[PDB]
């Protein structure tokens, strides 16, 4: 139980790094980088 | 990480405390039962 | 006490199971085959569809354990078919908290107050105190050197 | 030591939700605008 | 706070389970001991 307690620990603290650096990745950034992909003129291509 | 492995060793020593005392028991049951036979040879 | 031990062994072990769950990370024909096969019957065959009771008592004179056999379906000394048997307790802490509470083994050295207690939990103890019938010590085999 | 280490994860929980509230209305304002125009209409232009 | 406290609950439940099994060998090392005494003194 100890063991999967700290595994959960562990995997619970990765993610909540990864979720950090890539707010902080996204504030860098001076705006919000998406995929965009359409075939058309000057419309707003669609998000994924 | 620090208290997870802090929680393993108290769990290792714990453990190893554990064993420790049954073998102290056993080793204590032991020398009950050679000196009833030896008081048993003192009285045969 | 050794089946409160198991009750409470139990009852630990499925507790821990209970938690792992929820945390990860009939003889009739027999009887009917062997009387028409057998087609006769022995005292020693109705006791075995019950549990028995075997109370040995060995010695080092022969090597040869005394088998006892007690009855299962009455209540008799042994048998189990209702509930707690015969124990034979409520005669020996009394005894042996007399005995140690003025460290002498011997119950005639001890306070008025122990022989009373002795005297009242035991009225089979009541004719050792008053010293009637004298007799040099306690030997019940008397008889060969005295003949 | 279990009691000090449920205080420091009960701590970072609400660390990293506060970190979480501040990136959320943080990303919410853009300001981009857009330049003059040749005057809207016919009788009031879009200035800043 | 729900797990903290069965966390809590669990850690009160083992600690009662150990002082009642150091209370229950206590208690068969001085039946141990009396059964001894009374042996020594039907053979004294």
């Amino acid at each position: 139980v100890l063991d999967s307690l700290e595994t959960a620990a562990a995997e619970a603290e990765e993610a909540d790094a990864q979720s950090e650096e890539c707010t902080r990745t996204e504030i860098i950034r001076n705006e919000s980088i998406h995929p965009e992909v359409q075939i058309a003129k000057n419309d707003a291509p669609l998000q994924y | 990480l620090g208290a997870l492995a802090l929680l393993s060793q108290a769990c290792r020593r714990m453990i190893d405390n554990v064993r420790y005392t049954r073998k102290l028991l056993m080793d204590h049951t032991e020398d009950i039962f050679q000196g009833l036979g030896y008081v048993k040879l003192l009285l045969d | 006490a050794e089946t409160r031990i198991q009750e409470n062994n139990r009852d630990v072990l499925e507790l821990i199971k209970r938690a792992v769950n929820i945390v990860n990370s009939l003889m009739e024909w027999f009887d009917i085959c062997y009387a028409q096969l057998v087609s006769g019957d022995t005292p020693a065959d109705f006791w075995k569809r019950r549990p028995l009771s075997i109370v040995p008592r060995h010695y080092a004179e022969s090597p040869s354990p005394l088998i006892v056999v007690s009855y299962n379906g009455s209540s008799a000394w042994g048998g189990r078919i209702t509930g707690s048997p015969i124990l034979y307790h409520s005669a020996q802490a009394i005894i042996d908290a007399a005995c140690i509470n003025a460290r002498v083994d011997n119950p005639q050295s001890l306070h008025v107050t122990a022989r009373q207690e002795l005297v009242a939990r035991l009225p089979f103890l009541a004719n050792v105190l008053n010293n009637q019938t004298p007799l040099p010590a306690f030997k019940p085999g008397a008889e060969m050197f005295l003949n």
